[PDB]
């Protein structure tokens, strides 16, 4: 009895729709749920074994060896690493890549994956990334030129237990061993070099190690444990899943408008149905147990259903993203199962306890009086409860992220005015005259449907503000490629020059028809102390790394200067704009840094607004000129050529020892970064566009009486069945058109505002966004528009 | 035994001015067997007194007894039981499941109540072959015809035989001979039956048909 | 000229033993300009009839001419021009779009007919002139009255100059006082207009009031 009624009942447009909605919605939350999961397990297990014990030391300098076997008499396990940037050989092709220096004993936890498996760096072998073998068109077996070496490639480099997740990298890996790497002779003193030593053992000897060695720290040398190495890494993985988090949040919201409209017009449709079954003597605990058990058994199989759907997501998701992702990951576990089935069932009860106690006490007397409807839990006090519960929830799952509170707050007024620009759009095409009375009819009836047009709108404009940023990130970064020729704007960078290699790449410069550009005499050092107040703890990118200095006779080109005076003197340093806003620095202010070879002193006397967005060369602090000749002076230079490679190879083979970095290669690597990043939120935009879609069936749904009877009324007066089906064809098709247009001027704002205040690149119109996006949004919104006619007009059941 | 009393039932709608006070007080008692026919303009108030009849609402004042209980006194669930228990009712537009076939339809008031399914289902095809819808038993509503579909709602009003059947324009949406066939099948199922059924409707021979008819006039009954 | 000519039409309806012919032979001759009520009771199929008359469907037989078109002759498209070119309608809920206001319901009939948006309009706010509704044009039609509602449908019946208009109790929601008002009114409106009417109303003073009163019996006509 109750099977087959659950059967012929589930047919329902609406109960259909809501249950597919609910699983969409647990799909999508569990999918992300899961692949957030997965990268938390990850790295908790590498935090585990990327450290291959508890206390790990970080330097840019070898520590003494004195400390190792300190630690090594202490019975612990020293695991060697040492990142450093070089060049390598493609035949005759020299291409910038970073290697890695791990002695035998790493990996001593975890594993690690090469291809082929089962591999370490022996002497004369060297392990090299995937993607640089096909930059590179080397294989495995073959022999590769680093430095001033050539060893063989052993293997691919699939993942390594060291290997972090670093989507915007600049180099490949080069997995290779310390012997090797004094055997090259291509390592140079005060280089970009970074020595990481790893301890492994058991607790407390690790901690009277540390203990011991704190006192022996440089302020070059950072001590770190398992969640203590949080630097660029940890800031781009906690964007990362604040990123997804957004994205389910978003589609979630959908769903759950989805279904509030979709099961609100289902329990309106059924008030006559309870009222039967009331009238019939069916008590308030029988129709009680009824309706709870239909609501539950919906619930388990939209569960199931997408359950399914959400696996099949997720292994989507792990084929595509295989580029930026490590190729091994931990499984999933049984948490993000239980996220989605709580917030499945938690978003369904508070859509539907409301509806639930209308239907529990439904008047029977609206089997007499189809007017008469059971007035309780008026929206005067619903919505406040709700709306407090709600906003209590999304707290309860960000806690006190004031970041994602604000930008989810500005998506929502996004759409909202996304809704009302469009409903402007509307106004005026209709205050225009319209010639095709199928146009005139479907704008009048969309304008006078307020709430929901408004909401449709809204809708779709959101996923199309999703495809638009998608399809602006990968077009729009290409034409930026085309557009990213201005004015000056060096391009390729010469990093880490010695003092006497200066004169002959210059000649180098004089001699293949190079203008020399800018020349900063850079000296790495890292900010101790502001105004003597220790700058360590302190969580700014900056203050976490190897800080650029440099001096120069004349005012930089680029950098214009707002306070202070130029040049500084003695002791005076030029301070950036943005930095100094963000880390309270004024004029007058006392900075201390710890150099190679020497502690200096500096006095904030001018400020600077150096674009740091902008692609030229950017530095928080410059010094007067010779001031910091005690350190090694280091050098920096840019050039710009775009004529053949090999001017590059020359080049390279004369000064193996100068860093070059390629502009144009590492903006097409992250070009293609961005691409797969593209796939994987077209995936997402298919997910949350399917949920829209769901939206507008709902909310044509609860529409489908008022645009039948209009329908009849229109057949009455004379209207044909080819300008009915015209009318709904134009009706949809130009309700995505619209959207089309919203969303394009949304992108098109954006580009103006990223290339006004952030970019400063000047701005020009894509027309190609305009003439795809709102065709594609009208092509969609046909296609459903006739499928919907078909199912309403096509039917002789007019009559 | 009086199966229906009513004494002095004054119904008004609204507050204030528009305080329509469409029944000033009603005093009927149906005697247990007995046809009775209610007759009146449409709009009259002659559905709510229908509605107040059956204690699907309360009224402004009154007393209304059914098989001897003080409606007016009861709960909404109490009146739900009572209706279960003794009550069977036949709508214009005969308010049939549109999701569940015929035989799910009059064995739908049997499993409210509890009632074995073996017996229950024994009985509603009985019922049906009676009615000789024996090609329509697994039959959606929708695929039904309106003289179908009434006969359906009919056979579950009949199910349980209550002792009392509210029925309102029963032929509202039938020709003539639909209509007389829905009436004398009606009254002939009933004769063996002995169940008091109170027509709401406005159709001179059909109330004709009922051995007492009573006119309902500004709030008031009257006998014709 | 014969405006309306109807021979032998029947129609039936349903299947097997349950098919029942709604229309048992029909014969109609209306001219020019006659004002024809079509009486019979409750459910007696009027609305079948109505719809055939109209070229909505096809009946079972029955050489129908509308207009001098034998609607039975060709598509239904064509069916639906001459209902747009000639034919004018007013039901009983009025079916006023919620989604347009009543100067834009009276408009867009005239739209269907392909006339200019300008002259439509013009003959949309003088006809509301002329029933008392300039003030009210913006209205929606859910705050609009029964009788306000009636004068809207009954204003976007007339602004394409119909030469026949087929109505059917449009009263039916309303009392008697704007029953006979807006019976009056569309009495007058078209005896000044020179449109042939076609009437079904339960009523028989309206009937009366008509030239003609044609009482349908098992789907046939009698004159009266």
């Amino acid at each position: 009895m109750i099977a087959r009624w659950f059967w012929r009942e589930w047919r329902s447009p609406s109960l259909l729709i809501v249950w597919l909605a609910l699983s969409l919605a647990v799909a999508c939350v569990l999918a992300l749920g899961n692949i957030s999961d997965r990268m938390e397990k990850g790295l908790s297990q590498q935090s585990r074994e990327f450290m291959a014990g508890d206390r790990a030391l970080r330097s840019s300098r070898e520590v003494p060896q004195a400390w190792l076997e300190e630690a090594q008499k202490r019975g612990l396990k020293v695991g060697k690493q040492l990142t450093f940037a070089t060049m390598t050989f493609a035949g005759d092709t020299p291409q910038l890549a970073n290697v890695k220096a791990v002695d035998d004993i790493y990996p001593m936890y975890g594993d690690l994956q090469t291809n082929p498996p089962g591999l370490k760096p022996q002497a004369g072998s060297v392990l090299l990334a995937p993607r640089l073998m096909a930059l590179l068109n080397l294989k495995t077996g073959d022999t590769i030129d680093v430095g001033d070496a050539t060893l063989r490639i052993a293997g691919e480099v699939i993942q390594e237990p060291d290997s972090g997740f670093n989507p915007f990298q600049m180099a490949p890996r080069l997995m290779m061993n310390l012997a090797d790497v004094d055997k090259t002779g291509a390592v140079q003193p005060g280089s970009r070099v970074t020595w990481r030593y790893k301890f492994g053992g058991n607790e407390n000897q690790l901690d009277g190690y540390e203990k011991w060695l704190l006192p022996q720290l440089k302020p070059e040398q950072r001590w770190y444990g398992l969640e203590q190495d949080e630097g660029a890494l940890g800031r781009s993985m906690e964007r990362s899943q604040q990123f997804l988090l957004l994205s389910a949040l978003l589609t979630l919201l959908l769903a759950v408008a989805a279904v509030a409209v979709a099961m609100n017009h289902y329990c309106r449709s059924r008030y006559d149905l309870v009222a039967i079954l009331k009238t019939l003597g069916a008590g308030r605990a029988q129709l009680r147990k009824l309706i709870v058990g239909q609501w539950l058994m919906v619930l388990t199989l939209s569960a199931v259903t997408g359950g399914a759907i959400g696996l099949l997501f997720e292994n989507v998701l792990m084929v595509l993203l295989k580029p930026v992702l490590p190729a091994a990951l931990p499984p999933a576990s049984l948490w993000p199962w239980l996220w989605a089935l709580g917030t499945m069932t938690v978003i369904s009860l508070l859509v539907g306890l409301r509806p639930y106690r209308l239907l529990l006490a439904t008047q029977p007397l609206r089997v007499l009086r189809n007017d008469v409807v059971a007035n309780v839990w008026p929206l005067k006090f619903y919505l406040p409860i709700v709306s407090v519960v709600v906003v209590l929830l999304l707290a309860g799952l960000m806690g006190g992220s004031m970041l994602l509170w604000a930008v989810l707050a500005g998506a929502v007024v996004l759409a909202l005015l996304c809704g009302v620009l469009g409903w402007m759009l509307l106004n005026v095409l209709r205050r225009m005259t319209l010639k095709s009375l199928p146009l005139r009819l479907a704008v009048s009836r969309l304008l006078r449907q307020p709430w929901s047009t408004l909401s449709q709108l809204s809708a779709f404009s959101l996923s199309f503000m999703l495809l638009a940023l998608l399809l602006v990130l990968r077009g729009d970064l290409l034409d930026r490629w085309q557009q990213q020729l201005p004015p000056e704007s060096p391009n390729y960078f010469l990093i880490n020059i010695a003092t006497e290699q200066v004169a002959p790449l210059k000649a180098f410069l004089a001699e293949h028809q190079i203008v020399p550009e800018s020349f900063y005499p850079v000296v790495r050092a890292r900010l101790t102390a502001i105004n003597d107040k220790p700058t360590e703890g302190n969580e700014d990118e900056a203050l976490n790394r190897e800080l650029n200095l440099t001096w120069q006779n004349t005012r930089p080109d680029h950098n214009p200067i707002v306070a202070g005076n130029w040049p500084p003197k003695a002791d005076e340093v030029s301070m950036e704009e943005g930095l100094a806003k963000r880390l309270n620095v004024a004029l007058g202010d006392t900075v201390t840094f710890m150099g190679d070879t020497q502690e200096f002193r500096a006095k904030v006397t001018s400020l600077r607004k150096v674009d740091w967005e902008s692609l030229r060369p950017n530095f928080y602090f410059i010094f007067p000129e010779g001031a910091l000749d005690g350190q090694p002076q280091s050098w920096l230079t840019s050039f710009r050529w775009e004529n053949g490679n090999g001017m590059l190879t020359q080049l390279n083979r004369q000064f193996p020892t100068i860093s070059l970095l390629d502009i144009g290669a590492i903006l097409k690597q992250v070009g293609q970064v961005l691409e797969q990043v593209s796939r994987a939120l077209e995936v997402m935009v298919v997910l949350v566009t399917a949920c829209g879609m769901l939206l507008l069936l709902a909310q044509v749904q609860v529409g489908m009486r008022q645009r039948h009877q209009e329908l009849v009324v229109w057949r009455t007066l004379g209207a044909g069945k080819k300008l009915l089906r015209t009318t709904l064809w134009c009706e949809f098709a130009m309700l995505g058109f619209v959207s089309g247009l919203v969303a394009a001027i949304g992108a098109e704002t954006a580009l103006a505002v990223l290339q006004a205040k952030v970019f400063d690149f000047p701005w020009e119109p894509d027309w190609r966004l305009w003439i795809v996006l709102p065709c594609s949004g009208a092509l969609l919104l046909s296609l459903f528009g006739g499928w919907l006619g078909a199912r309403l007009v096509k039917g002789k059941a007019l009559f | 035994e009086n199966i229906v009393e009513v004494h002095h039932l004054k119904k008004s709608v609204g507050q204030g001015e528009h305080e329509l006070s469409i029944l000033t007080g009603v005093e009927l008692v149906v005697k247990r067997g007995e046809t009775i026919a209610l007759v009146g303009e449409s709009g009259s108030g002659k559905s709510t007194l229908l509605a107040i009849l059956a204690g699907l609402d309360d009224g402004s004042s009154g007393e209304v007894s059914l098989v001897g209980q003080p409606l007016h006194n009861m709960d909404e669930e109490a009146r739900a039981k009572l209706r279960a228990k003794h009550v069977g009712f036949v709508f214009q537009s005969f308010m049939l499941i549109p999701t569940l076939n015929a035989l799910e339809n009059v064995e739908l008031p049997a499993l409210l109540r509890g009632e074995s399914s073996a017996e229950s289902r024994n009985g509603a095809k009985a019922l049906l072959e009676q009615l000789g819808l024996g090609k329509r038993l697994d039959h959606l509503p929708a695929q039904l015809s309106g003289g179908e579909q009434q006969r359906v709602a009919l056979a579950r009003a009949f199910n349980g035989r209550p002792d009392v059947l509210f029925a309102d324009e029963p032929t509202g949406n039938l020709d003539r001979q639909t209509g007389d066939k829905i009436a004398d099948l009606l009254f002939s199922l009933n004769r063996e039956h002995g169940t008091t059924l109170i027509m709401v409707t406005h159709d001179l021979q059909l109330a004709a048909r009922c051995d007492r008819c009573l006119r309902l006039v500004n709030g008031q009954l009257q006998e014709e």
